[PDB]
């Protein structure tokens, strides 16, 4: 498991329905990325939205 | 410092499951998530540690009030309540009178809060248990006070009283 992916189990718990990025990143773009996470790409905020497929909404790229 | 208070996790919630939430927030050191050894079910809150004060700091501005896990919201804090809607109160019904009301039915766990909608004078009030709120339910709802007829059930948070409510029980036992 890493920071961008999210099981389908886990999503299902969450009420997040496919194509919608978590409720968290909202925040994010008001308080800043997360400081352990500085290469964190999020879709549709600093990583192209194409990327936001299946578990996947973020990857920590440098 | 560098650990949070996680409140209001659905007992069907598993240890594996809190890691994968939070590690989206920043990385995770442990995750203390306690089991009541009796019912073998987990108790509602957990200690989730971080590697550093300034990590914890920004997972709670993130993560308070933002998470539904099986529909409930998520607390996270640095270092679970019977709450009954009171309607048609008198004017001379006083902070104090709810106080005496209610607390012959059992203890409070704060002081009544008065509000009005429509000229229609109602109160929130807070039980420890919601064993004794249901008997104040069913003694006073649809009853008389000072010459006015009121009502009393369960606030809406959709509503205070759900079975998921053994976290109740769980912090009563475990002495919040």
């Amino acid at each position: 498991s890493r920071p961008g992916r999210i099981s389908q189990e886990l999503r299902a718990i969450m009420n997040l329905p496919e194509g919608q990025l978590p409720p968290w990143c909202m925040k994010m773009k008001d308080i800043g990325l997360p400081t352990g996470y500085p290469d964190l790409k999020i879709a549709g905020l600093n990583w192209d939205i194409t990327n936001l497929k299946g578990d996947v909404y973020g990857k920590i790229i440098p | 410092g560098n650990t949070v208070y996680v409140g209001n996790i659905d007992p069907r919630i598993t240890k594996e499951q809190l890691y994968e939430l939070f590690i989206q927030i920043n990385p995770v050191l442990r995750i203390k998530y306690p089991k009541d050894k009796v019912l073998q079910a987990y108790q509602g809150y957990a200690f989730i540690e971080f590697y550093n004060q300034g990590d914890a700091q920004y997972a709670i501005k993130i993560m308070n009030n933002t998470v539904r896990l099986y529909d409930r919201l998520i607390k996270v804090r640095q270092v679970p309540i019977a709450k009954l809607f009171i309607k048609n109160l008198a004017d001379s019904i006083d902070s104090d009178q709810l106080v005496k009301i209610f607390n012959k039915f059992g203890k409070l766990i704060r002081e009544p809060e008065i509000f009005y909608l429509s000229k229609l004078k109602c109160a929130y009030v807070y039980f420890e248990d919601f064993e004794k709120a249901d008997l104040a339910i069913k003694s006073l709802n649809n009853q008389l006070v000072a010459n006015n007829r009121i009502t009393v059930d369960y606030a809406f948070k959709n509503g205070k009283g759900n079975a998921k409510y053994g976290d109740d029980v769980d912090r009563l036992l475990n002495k919040e």
